[PDB]
């Protein structure tokens, strides 16, 4: 998601988004206090990263561990 | 002696509650 | 059939 | 065909409550005496979260601890015996 | 009035213009300053649309490109034809099919890749093939190769007055450009004349040449003593020993008795037992209505005469309770643009080929078709794939439009105004649509997965704990198994034995068709097929709509079609041009597609395909676990993806060993994509920087400057790749394990 | 005839007949010595 | 608020001033250079980043740069 | 030159679109964009769709600087028409916004001064390290 | 006015769905907010009883009352909770309200008055009381 597709899509969609929640009834009475927008460029970068590393890592560790728990040998 | 049975609640729910309400009040607070 | 084949191994 | 004016904003840039209602209240009158006095305690905003946070982590804590091991399979136990390792290991 | 107007030599034909490149545009024609000319040169090729202005020069290059096109069809097709009469084993086959695979490709013997030459059957070593051409030539009456030799020569002429026709007609005579606007001759021409008389007489060719034949293949006869076609027609005896009917002649078509035609014109449908394929009757007699009905319907629009219609009219007069003036501009629109014909064009052929795979899989419509599983595993996922591709490009060529054709101010439009001043409803409840599906879809999937584990299979979303039925689609199965008797009194049994209910249809010892059960797995398969198709069209729709103008950019029109970006400010804003939108539909086109061909897959081997003993018991391939394993993604991924992948590794030093070298390098391409999909151009230049300088000090610099490829172009090469490398991928795990198990 | 040889120079022109005639050079190589693992004529 | 910066190698092609989209830049005259002008940038709190000057400026290096700094509704582009 | 205002123009015709004022508009600030037609002609508005625009004076509201400034640079370049754009606040406060003195920007005009001119190279900027431990920038000197 | 970001449609503006609309307690001005939020807290309460007794994970055994009833009384806590978090963050002590001051005949009414803290404070209690008091309810019903 993030090392592949970049910010102008989601800056839109988000547009789309905000207006449809002001928009609408018995919903308005609630207001946001912070203006939603979509992650910058770098932010977004180091999001997808992070993710890559967490799954390579912890897919490694589970097939690791269980092969060679499952035999003992 | 079951200590988790009430141990593991209040880690898991009570204090993660009490931490989350508490820094979105700080972080919206002008 | 045979000859379909062979005559790829003419050579 | 005039949209804007500068003396009064109000409807020149749309704040108007669509669906705002001014009626009077329909609600019985003893109804709404026994309403307000029976939830005094909890108008103010403080001392209703510490009463909710307090409340509810005890009486999270007191469910969980007192219940017995038929609702909780946790609380059961194991039953069947014991298997050894893969190399006899126990 | 409708006439044929033509320009005579507009152009020249010189060996000049091949000289230099580039002469279609000056920018290009200049002459090459850096790398990154070459990488145009190819880009606007045909760009015909901004080459120039006027109309008639793009309409011209339109007609001599498709001429171009189908000269190559047509060599194509002979290079086909001439394989299967020379390097082929088609007269083997045709005797014993059952027993025998069909293969039409011969391998030389150069290095050691003679192993590929795997023993097929009925004294012939090749490469099977899996094209369905032999049921095709079968079905047709072909029973020599002396024909296919001639029919090959034939393509071979066809493709030379194809190409010689495109010279002509632009190069000698070129159509005006009132002669392409005139839409009522071209349409009532398609349908009467291309439509009508080509079935017609494709109907009069299954009547004559093919029914006979058949007959004769099917009653035992060997092929080496079946009568020649055109003895048929030269012999009024054989037809008559045949079908009496004809004894009787053309008089009872002009008396209108057609009933003394009922013997080779039925109503029967369902499945031959024989070949478990459709009655070859009930395919002429359907091909006969065709004609006649396409005939009639050719005749509507008013040309060069009193009679007819007129489109202009009829789009204008239509008044209706929610239209209102609405189609009034639109004549106009779609006679003066290319690419909105050719967006509405691409739309419905991708649907007409996906409903193709649908049909052509449900009913076998070819003689020992059914039989065959690696045939239609193929043809299934092939036509699917040019579906959904078709489907994909028309929206790009609609924004394209969008973006270069559209002025309010010549030609107005009431109905595209209306859809473009409330866009953001419609892109809000796409979207709250698409992730309410999303998620119940796939939380069901994660649920079980999670209760799977932990012990507890009794809270699941399965056939035994919690369970959730189709029960539309089995009405729907109950009521076609009830139609035949009552709602079709013509119909002697169902349309397609795949409807609940019926017999089994087996042709020898293997599994033809039967009805397919549905439970709670095919009730969460089709919820997935629905999100992605939905998450696909939010896409793509999104990308049309807000192609001219955004809150974000509000002249994004200026910019064009094809701009990777406008710059880091405003938060950034990268890929906002709908050409970047086209290219990120393309990855959820290829999921859904994906997912598609797999559900389709494992159905198929697990409760339909399979073996049948003398006694009666039906043993499925896989033992038909579809049912229970395919509610969880552990199931899908043991029980599917690591079982069935046990063929395709296991090949090394046999006939299929090209299929795990292909399965290898799919893999090695789509892990290369990631490099151009992931990093950006400025490290890149930077490093041809070094390299520029190690090269200028031994005096070896090049004139064209090398340069990094631009950011559109990465991205291109990225998606490219990246779509290659999974359908090869899913190519040769498919073909190995159905030809292996199959 | 003169750009009829300037466009038969052209670089994707000239590459194709090149490796063509590598290729083939290559094949036929192969075909008369059929396999080898070391130079064995010295 | 960004921030733009304009040094004394321009000639004075005007190009920067028309390719900006929210009325930024603007050219005052000057005598260092043939065309006797030179540009400045008054209304920086409205400029959005995108970066379009910097694109149309004939030099060895650019004459007009752009500096990003601290964000706000203006220069973030914020119709809501 | 005495900036202008605008009492009591009329509006183009429109049938409204979901692309108008928003929250911030009652909240923040709007936009005003005044021009002359001679003409009753169809244009694109920057929001979408097509619009009205009549003879004499036209007025009409936006949401940000740039769809008024897009607006006006189609006018100038296809209809040829001047135009000329206010801030308007909540509290009724009018800021003229473009041309300040009565020109456009692209061409020079005495009495403007200069803002953020640096009287060196690009390359003659000091390094990091010499602004460290100071609010002050290198490309601010 | 075409200019705002909004239309007119059948739906948005109709007779029948103005006037139910117009009716909800949300929606009342004049009314003080306790009432409003006792209304709303005994109608979602009452709604929330049904799934957790019915698809929870002890709806087979006898233990499926209580364990969905105690389920609804913990959601309504924490809704109130939010509720209690958002108005302490959102609305200050002393500032006037925020609501919009006139109708779309432009006659000028008087705000609202949940839009301050004092009234939201209210709203946040009576929904927590109503709340409590439709979960018990809900039980009493179901199983007596
Ligand atoms: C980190 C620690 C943690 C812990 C200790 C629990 C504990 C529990 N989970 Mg939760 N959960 C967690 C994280 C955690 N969860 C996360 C991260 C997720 C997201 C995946 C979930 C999602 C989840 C689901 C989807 C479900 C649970 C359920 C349960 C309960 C199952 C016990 C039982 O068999 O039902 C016995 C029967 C009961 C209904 C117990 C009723 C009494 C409850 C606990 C309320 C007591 C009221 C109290 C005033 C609450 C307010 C205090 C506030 C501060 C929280 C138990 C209370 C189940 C459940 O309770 O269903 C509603 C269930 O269906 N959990
Ligand atoms: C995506 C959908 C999904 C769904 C439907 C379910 C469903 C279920 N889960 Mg599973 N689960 C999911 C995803 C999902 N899960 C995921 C992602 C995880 C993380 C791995 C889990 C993990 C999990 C655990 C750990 C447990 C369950 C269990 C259960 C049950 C408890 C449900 C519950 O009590 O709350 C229902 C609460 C409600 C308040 C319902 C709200 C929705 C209402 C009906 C909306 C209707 C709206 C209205 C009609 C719209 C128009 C309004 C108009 C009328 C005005 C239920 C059968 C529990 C169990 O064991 O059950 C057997 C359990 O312990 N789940
Ligand atoms: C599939 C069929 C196909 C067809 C019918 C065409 C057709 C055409 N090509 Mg295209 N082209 C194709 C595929 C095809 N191309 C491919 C795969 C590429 C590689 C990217 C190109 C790249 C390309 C370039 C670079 C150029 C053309 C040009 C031409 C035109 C001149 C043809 C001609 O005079 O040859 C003579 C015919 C015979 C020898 C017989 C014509 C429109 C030329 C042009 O610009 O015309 C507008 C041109 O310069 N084509
Ligand atoms: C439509 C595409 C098409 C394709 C992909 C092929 C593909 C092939 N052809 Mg076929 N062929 C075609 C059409 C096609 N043919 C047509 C239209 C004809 C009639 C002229 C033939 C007649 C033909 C002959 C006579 C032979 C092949 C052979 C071959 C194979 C080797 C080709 C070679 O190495 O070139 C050689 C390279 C250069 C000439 C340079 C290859 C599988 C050869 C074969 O398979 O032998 C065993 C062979 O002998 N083909
Ligand atoms: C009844 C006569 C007739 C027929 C049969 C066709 C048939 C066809 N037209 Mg249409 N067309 C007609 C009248 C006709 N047209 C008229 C009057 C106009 C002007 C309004 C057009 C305008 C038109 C355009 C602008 C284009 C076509 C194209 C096509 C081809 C589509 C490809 C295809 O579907 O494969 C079907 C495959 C086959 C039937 C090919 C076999 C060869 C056929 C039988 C040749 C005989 C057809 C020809 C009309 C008669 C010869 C005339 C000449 C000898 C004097 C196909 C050949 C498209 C095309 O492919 O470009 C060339 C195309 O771009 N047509
Ligand atoms: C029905 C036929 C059809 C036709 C006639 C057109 C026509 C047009 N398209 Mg559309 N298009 C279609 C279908 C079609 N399209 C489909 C199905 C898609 C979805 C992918 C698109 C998506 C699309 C895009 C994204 C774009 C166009 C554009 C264009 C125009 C420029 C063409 C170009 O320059 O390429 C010249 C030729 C090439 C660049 C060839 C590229 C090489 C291909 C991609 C490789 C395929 C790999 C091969 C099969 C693998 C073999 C491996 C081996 C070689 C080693 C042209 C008018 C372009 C535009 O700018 O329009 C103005 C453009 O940007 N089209
Ligand atoms: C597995 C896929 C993959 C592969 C093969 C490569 C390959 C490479 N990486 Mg890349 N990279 C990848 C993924 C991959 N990367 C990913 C996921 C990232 C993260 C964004 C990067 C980021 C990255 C960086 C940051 C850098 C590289 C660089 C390099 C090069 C290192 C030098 C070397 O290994 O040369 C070995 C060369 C080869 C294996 C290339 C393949 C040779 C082909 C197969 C030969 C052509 C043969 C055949 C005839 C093809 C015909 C085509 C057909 C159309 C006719 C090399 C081109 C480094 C560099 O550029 O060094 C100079 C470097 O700076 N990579
Ligand atoms: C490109 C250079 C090339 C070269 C140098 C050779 C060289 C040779 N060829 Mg080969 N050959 C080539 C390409 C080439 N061939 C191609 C492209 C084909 C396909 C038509 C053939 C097909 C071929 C045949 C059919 C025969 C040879 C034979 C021979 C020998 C000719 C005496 C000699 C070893 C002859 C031979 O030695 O056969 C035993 C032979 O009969 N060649
Ligand atoms: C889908 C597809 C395909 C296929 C196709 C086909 C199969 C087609 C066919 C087609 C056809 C099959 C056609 C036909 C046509 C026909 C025609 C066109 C005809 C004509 C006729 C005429 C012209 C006649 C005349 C006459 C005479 C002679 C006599 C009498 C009188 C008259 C005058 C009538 C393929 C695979 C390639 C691939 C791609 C896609
Ligand atoms: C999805 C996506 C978004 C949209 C993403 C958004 C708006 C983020 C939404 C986050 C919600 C609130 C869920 C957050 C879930 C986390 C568990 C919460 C954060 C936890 C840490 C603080 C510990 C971008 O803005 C974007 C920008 C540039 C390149 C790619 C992308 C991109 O792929
Ligand atoms: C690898 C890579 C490059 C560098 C890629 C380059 C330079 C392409 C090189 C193509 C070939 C291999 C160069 C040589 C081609 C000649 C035709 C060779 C002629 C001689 C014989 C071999 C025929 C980018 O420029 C880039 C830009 C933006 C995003 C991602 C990337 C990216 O990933
Ligand atoms: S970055 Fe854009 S907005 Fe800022 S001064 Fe340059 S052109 Fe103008």
């Amino acid at each position: 998601m993030f090392l592949i597709s970049w910010r102008g899509y989601w800056q839109e969609l988000i547009e789309t988004l905000a207006w449809a929640h002001e928009r609408t009834p018995l919903a308005n009475l609630i207001r946001w206090r912070d203006k939603p927008v979509a992650l910058s460029i770098v932010q977004a970068r180091l999001v997808g990263l992070a993710h890559f590393s967490v799954g390579y890592i912890f897919t490694y560790a589970a097939f690791l561990i269980a092969s060679t728990s499952g035999k003992f040998g | 002696n079951n200590l988790p049975s009430i141990f593991v609640p209040l880690v898991g729910l009570v204090f993660p509650a009490i931490a989350m309400a508490s820094l979105f009040l700080h972080i919206q607070k002008n | 059939s045979g000859a379909n084949f062979a005559r790829a191994f003419t050579v | 065909s005039v949209y804007f004016d500068l003396e009064d904003l109000g409807n020149t840039t749309g704040q108007w409550d669509v669906y705002g209602s001014d009626a009077p209240s329909p609600y019985n009158p003893l109804q709404s005496k026994f309403f307000e006095t029976f939830a005094a305690p909890f108008t103010k905003r403080g001392l209703l979260l510490k009463f909710l946070i307090l409340g509810g982590g005890s009486l999270l804590t007191y469910v969980s601890a007192t219940s017995t091991g038929e609702v909780l399979p946790i609380k059961r136990g194991p039953q069947e015996p014991p298997k050894l390792g893969p190399r006899g290991k126990l | 009035e409708v006439k044929i107007l033509v320009d005579r030599d507009p152009i020249k034909t010189s060996f000049e213009e091949w000289a230099k490149p580039g002469h279609f545009s000056r920018t290009i024609a200049k002459g090459p300053d850096t790398t990154t000319w070459i990488w145009n040169l190819h880009a606007d090729a045909h760009d015909f649309d901004s080459h120039t202005s006027d109309l008639e020069e793009i309409s011209r290059k339109v007609f001599s490109a498709h001429f171009g096109q189908l000269s190559i069809i047509f060599l194509w097709l002979s290079g086909m034809y001439f394989h299967g009469a020379r390097f082929s084993n088609y007269e083997a086959w045709l005797s014993d099919p059952t027993h025998i695979g069909p293969s039409a490709q011969v391998v030389w013997s150069i290095v050691g890749q003679e192993i590929l030459n795997g023993d097929v059957g009925g004294g012939f070593r090749g490469i099977q093939i899996t094209s369905g051409f032999f049921q095709i030539w079968r079905a047709s009456g072909i029973t020599s190769e002396l024909q296919l030799y001639c029919t090959a020569i034939g393509g071979l002429v066809f493709a030379a007055l194809m190409l010689f026709a495109g010279w002509f007609h632009y190069h000698k005579a070129a159509p005006k450009l009132a002669w392409f606007q005139d839409v009522e001759s071209m349409l009532n021409h398609h349908l009467a004349g291309l439509l009508g008389l080509g079935s017609l007489s494709w109907a009069g060719h299954q009547v004559h040449v093919s029914l006979p034949i058949n007959q004769f293949l099917n009653a035992g006869v060997d092929p080496k003593e079946i009568p020649l076609p055109h003895e048929f027609i030269l012999n009024r005896d054989l037809l008559a020993q045949l079908y009496p009917s004809f004894a009787e002649g053309a008089t009872p078509f002009f008396t209108l008795n057609w009933s003394k035609y009922a013997e080779f014109l039925t109503f029967r449908g369902g499945l031959d037992p024989v070949t478990g394929g459709l009655w070859l009757t009930d395919i002429a007699h359907h091909h006969l209505a065709i004609a006649i009905l396409f005939l009639i319907a050719g005749h509507m629009y008013r040309t060069n005469w009193g009679i007819g219609h007129g489109i202009k009219d009829i789009l204008e007069a239509h008044k209706g309770p929610f239209t209102g003036q609405g189609h009034k501009g639109l004549y106009e629109i779609l006679t003066t643009s290319w690419h909105a014909q050719l967006s509405i064009n691409l739309a419905m052929l991708g649907s007409l080929t996906i409903v193709v795979a649908h049909h052509m899989y449900s009913m076998p419509p070819y003689p020992y078709l059914a039989t065959d599983y690696g045939t239609q595993l193929s043809l299934f996922t092939h036509h699917m794939w040019i579906g959904g591709f078709l489907i994909v490009g028309a929206a790009a060529h609609a924004a394209i439009f969008m973006v270069r054709d559209y002025d309010p101010t010549t030609r107005y439009n009431d109905l595209l105004d209306r859809v473009l001043r409330h866009r953001d409803a419609i892109i809000s409840h796409l979207n709250w649509v698409c992730i309410f599906l999303g998620f119940h879809s796939f939380g069901l999937y994660i649920h079980n997965d999670t209760m799977s584990a932990l012990g507890r299979p009794q809270d699941m979303f399965s056939d035994t704990a919690i369970q959730l039925q189709p029960v539309f689609a089995q009405w729907i199965q109950n009521t076609h198994a009830l139609a035949p008797g009552t709602t079709a009194p013509g119909a002697t049994t169902s349309t397609s034995l795949t409807w609940g209910g019926g017999d089994l249809v087996a042709v020898g010892g293997k599994v033809a068709l039967l009805p397919i059960p549905l439970g709670t797995a095919d009730f969460l398969v089709h919820h997935i097929h629905a999100f992605t198709i939905h998450v696909t069209v939010l896409i793509l729709l999104k990308g049309v709509l807000f192609a001219r103008s955004s809150r974000l950019i509000p002249d994004k029109a200026n910019l064009g079609f094809r701009f990777p970006c406008d710059g880091p400010g405003r938060g950034g804003t990268c890929q906002v041009s709908a050409w970047d939108h086209v290219f990120l539909g393309l990855f959820w086109m290829y999921n859904a597609i994906s997912v598609v061909i797999f559900h389709f897959s494992w159905k198929m081997q697990s409760d339909v395909w399979g073996s049948i003993s003398d006694q009666g018991v039906v043993t499925h391939i896989t033992g038909g676990n579809f049912a229970q394993s395919s509610i969880t993604i552990n199931g899908w991924l043991r029980d599917f993806l690591w079982a069935q992948a046990s063929q395709v590794i296991q090949s090394y030093g046999s006939s299929l060993s090209a299929y795990g070298l292909f399965f290898l390098g799919a893999h090695f391409v789509w892990a290369f994509s990631l490099m151009f999909l992931f990093s950006g151009r400025g490290y890149w230049q930077e490093l041809i920087e070094s390299i520029v300088w190690a090269h200028n000090k031994l005096k070896v610099a090049p004139a064209t400057q090398p340069r990094a490829l631009s950011i559109v172009q990465g991205r291109a090469v990225g998606v490219t790749h990246y779509l290659l490398g999974g359908i090869a991928t899913t190519w040769a795990f498919f073909l190995a394990r159905i030809i292996a198990v199959g | 005839m003169r750009d009829l040889k300037t466009y038969l120079s052209v670089a994707p022109v000239i590459s194709t007949l090149w490796f063509a005639a590598l290729a083939g050079l290559l094949i036929e190589i192969n075909r008369l010595f059929p396999d080898a693992l070391i130079f064995p004529f010295f | 608020s960004h921030s733009v910066k304009i040094y004394d190698t321009c000639i004075g092609c005007t190009q920067c001033v028309r390719a900006c989209p929210t009325d930024v830049l603007e050219m005052i005259p000057w005598d260092g250079c043939k065309a006797k002008q030179i540009a400045s940038a008054p209304r920086t709190e409205d400029c959005v980043g995108c970066k379009r000057c910097e694109s149309a400026c004939p030099t060895d290096f650019l004459s007009v740069r752009v500096y990003l700094w601290h964000e706000t509704t203006r220069s973030m582009g914020l119709a809501y | 030159t005495p900036p202008q205002l605008d009492p009591n123009t009329p509006s183009p015709i429109f049938a409204g679109s979901t692309g108008g004022l928003l929250r911030k508009a009652q909240v923040e600030e709007f936009y005003v964009i005044t021009w002359n037609s001679p003409k009753e002609q169809i244009f694109e508005m920057p929001t979408g769709g097509a619009a009205i625009m009549r003879e004499g004076p036209n007025l009409l509201k936006l949401a940000r600087k740039e769809q008024c400034l897009a607006l006006g640079t189609r006018l100038r370049s296809k209809y040829k028409i001047t135009y000329q754009f206010y801030r308007v606040f909540p509290n009724g406060e009018v800021q003229y916004l473009h041309p300040k003195d009565g020109v456009y920007p692209e061409k020079a005009n005495p009495g403007r001064e200069g803002v953020g001119l640096n009287m060196r190279s690009i390359g003659k900027n000091v390094s990091p390290i010499e602004v460290k431990f100071t609010g002050k920038q290198s490309y601010d000197l | 006015d075409p200019f705002i970001g909004s239309l007119e449609t059948p739906v948005t503006s109709s007779p029948l769905i103005a006037w139910y609309l117009s009716n909800l307690p949300g929606y009342r001005t004049a009314v003080n907010p306790l009432l409003r939020g006792v209304e709303v807290g005994l109608a979602h309460g009452f709604f929330l009883v049904g799934p957790f007794v019915k698809a929870g994970p002890l709806r087979n055994t006898a233990y499926a009352g209580s364990a969905g009833s105690l389920a609804a009384a913990g959601l309504v806590v924490i809704l109130s909770m939010c509720l209690t978090i958002y108005g302490i963050s959102s609305f200050k002590e002393g500032e006037p309200s925020i609501a919009p001051s006139l109708t779309l005949t432009g006659r000028k009414k008087q705000p609202d008055q949940l839009q301050t803290a004092d009234g939201w404070a209210k709203f946040t209690g009576g929904f927590f009381f109503g709340g409590i008091s439709g979960v018990t309810w809900a039980y009493f019903l179901l199983y007596v």
